[PDB]
RNA sequence: CUUGAGUCUCGUAGAGGGGGGUAGAAUUCCAGGUGUAGCGGUGAAAUGCGUAGAGAUCUGGAGGAAUACCGGUGGCGAAGGCGGCCCCCUGGACGAAGACUGACGCUCAGGUGCGAAAGCGUGGGGAGCAAACAGGAUUAGAUACCCUGGUAGUCCACGCCGUAAACGAUGUCGACUUGGAGGUUGUGCCCUUGAGGCGUGGCUUCCGGAGCUAACGCGUUAAGUCGACCGCCUGGGGAGUACGGCCGCAAGGUUAAAACUCAAAUGAAUUGACGGGGGCCCGCACAAGCGGUGGAGCAUGUGGUUUAAUUCGAUGCAACGCGA
């Protein structure tokens, strides 16, 4: 939990699909925070960097399209 | 009377009735049938019964196409959602998988107003 | 591989994702105003129990 | 019984052949308390099925039995407020209660001027599977067949 | 003079604001690709679309509006309010360690600005939703809730309106007064550092002490202990109405009475009763069974009717083979 703490990274890249990943349900959802145990701080990066790959085709939105 | 030798079901389903339609994969409609023409009207239309009596007779009515392995898309919250599923595994239907397609708006238009009794 | 227990993990993936709940909490409009005192009424709910 | 279960009152083996199943049997065709009444007819209807329907009279009245029990019952309860004909399934000696009290209420219809004869005529009928027993046995399956949506 | 207030240097977080792009999901419409009889709707129905091909299904396009989850007990804003992503202009808050100005402060009648939604004017735009309205129902009625439609409106630009349960029903600034558990956000130190354990701030949620309060409750974010200033209250109806003034295109807003009328109106809490509020738990209450009553004939009681009289009483359970 609260991986980007333990490894102390400052910033979360949008290129980085192998992080993001781990982040994403099947269906494409963004897990909560509730769940995975990240900061509210780095939660809201997450969520960030996620929007900004599905914008560059790096990640689908759902699971259909 | 004409062969596509595959299929797709896709089972439409609404709280007030179920739809089953046999497609290919091209999405050209083989067969269908509704379980509100199944003799079931009103509230007997939508019951997981009726739906698996639509089921098996969407089956019977596209059977003469041969068609064996197929998909199954199932949209709609309604009732029947999986009973119409096990219905038409019936007949040695070939399930291959199923999926989820139902729409799910990201916050896009204004629903009717919430009803009152 | 069995139909039975391939449709079971059909309804395991169905209701974690929710689907079956969104469509009836989209169904009809629901006022912010409404909406905010939901979630302020379950955030006191689901609060105040873990303390008593 | 809403508090303690106190389940069906144990009863006495048959006197002649030494079983419960035909003890209940004489039981649940007693009428108004008559106890010898009912067991004559009983015995004669079994003599007669020992000597010519099969080849042993307790036997058959199993084979009679278990060709009329049936399996799956619906008990109408209202889960949530709404008529539900849910099929339940039976247990072992209520199946036995249930075959033996459909198979007395068959022979009540037979006529055939007399009692044993009536009893005979239709336990044979059931053994075979082909009695006015067995129809309401594949009637309550009918009928839990029909009702599945509800499980 | 430097402690109040403010400036500078370095950073941090944020749905703060204005502007411009943009992406994906969904709805609707259009054109078609296959295809056949229903679709849709409800308590149940019907109106309503459909055999000129609907709905279902696939492809391609048009368009408007809103941004699933992330999302919070979260954050920001003076308040109203603010939520995809990116850029551009932009306001505030906070922290660290210093340097600088030297009371430059607080509050504020009139004044000026901002101010949800509806509404108004002009010009657009219009997918969904939906006052009025149209039809279908429900009903004793049904100018309603229910259903199929549907116009202004919702959207945009520029003006106006200035009102909300605009609420924390709690004016602003400052000081002081036991604690506990949190969230969010900076930061000093020290572990060997990754984690980790100590210090100090900003905002914020929930308990609770003293005290306060009519009580409920509030409780270091006071409704405690005090100071500075401003707004406001003076029984309930009449009435936030009339008249006048100011303001508005208009709807109306703002300021704001009296006559008359009543002996109360009200706040909190208490004990019951009641709820088409809950939770629970028992009873041949139901379920599971067996046998009845309701039909027939008679016996018996009652009502009614009749009679000179048909003696009086008992009348839902708890009167009617009852007093008898
Ligand atoms: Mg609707
Ligand atoms: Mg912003
Ligand atoms: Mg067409
Ligand atoms: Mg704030
Ligand atoms: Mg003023
Ligand atoms: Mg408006
Ligand atoms: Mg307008
Ligand atoms: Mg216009
Ligand atoms: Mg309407
Ligand atoms: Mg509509
Ligand atoms: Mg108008
Ligand atoms: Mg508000
Ligand atoms: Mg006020
Ligand atoms: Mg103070
Ligand atoms: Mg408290
Ligand atoms: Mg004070
Ligand atoms: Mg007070
Ligand atoms: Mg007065
Ligand atoms: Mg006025
Ligand atoms: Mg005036
Ligand atoms: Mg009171
Ligand atoms: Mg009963
Ligand atoms: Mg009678
Ligand atoms: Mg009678
Ligand atoms: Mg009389
Ligand atoms: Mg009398």
């Amino acid at each position: 939990f609260c991986r980007f703490t333990a490894e102390g990274v400052q910033e979360i890249d949008y290129k980085d699909i192998a992080t993001l990943k781990n982040y994403i349900t099947e269906s494409g959802k963004i897990v909560p925070s509730r769940i995975t145990g990240t900061r509210a701080k780095y939660q809201r990066q997450l969520a960030r960097a996620i929007k900004r790959a599905r914008y560059l085709s790096l990640l689908p939105y759902t699971d259909r399209h | 009377r004409k062969q596509v030798s595959d299929g797709v079901a896709h089972i439409h389903a609404s709280f007030n009735n179920t739809i089953v339609t046999i497609t290919d994969r091209q999405g050209n409609a083989l067969g269908w049938a509704t379980a509100g023409g199944s003799g079931f009207r009103g509230s007997r239309k939508s019951t997981p019964f009726a739906a698996q009596v639509a089921a098996e007779r969407c089956a019977d009515a596209v059977k003469e196409y041969g068609i064996k392995n197929l998909e199954v898309m199932v949209k709609g919250p309604g009732p029947g959602r999986e009973s119409t599923i096990r219905a038409l595994n019936a007949a040695g239907f070939r399930i291959t998988n199923i999926t989820d397609v139902t729409p799910i708006p990201h916050n896009g238009c204004r629903p009717p107003k919430k009803r009152r009794v | 591989e069995p139909f039975d227990v391939a449709l079971r993990r059909f309804k395991r993936s169905c209701e974690k994702a929710g689907v079956l709940a969104e469509v009836r909490r989209r169904e009809f409009y629901e006022k912010p105003t409404t909406e905010r005192k939901r979630a302020k009424a379950s955030a006191v709910k689901r609060h105040a129990k873990k303390l008593a | 019984p809403r508090r303690r279960v106190i389940g069906q009152r144990k009863i006495l083996p048959d006197p002649k052949f030494g079983s419960e199943l035909l003890a209940k049997f004489v039981n649940i065709l007693m009428v108004d308390g008559k106890k010898s009444t009912a067991e004559s007819i009983v015995y004669s209807a079994l003599e007669t099925l020992a000597q010519r329907s099969g080849k042993s009279e307790l036997e058959a009245f199993e084979v009679a039995l278990e060709n009329v029990r049936p399996t799956v019952e619906v008990k109408s309860r209202r889960v949530g407020g709404s008529t539900y004909q849910v099929p339940v399934e039976v247990r072992p000696v209520r199946r036995n209660a249930l075959a033996m009290r459909w198979i007395v209420e068959a022979a009540r219809k037979r006529g055939d001027k007399s009692m044993a004869l009536r009893l005979a005529n239709e336990l044979s009928d059931a053994a075979e599977n082909k009695g006015t027993a067995v129809k309401k046995r594949e009637d309550v399956h009918r009928m839990a067949e029909a009702n599945k949506a509800f499980a």
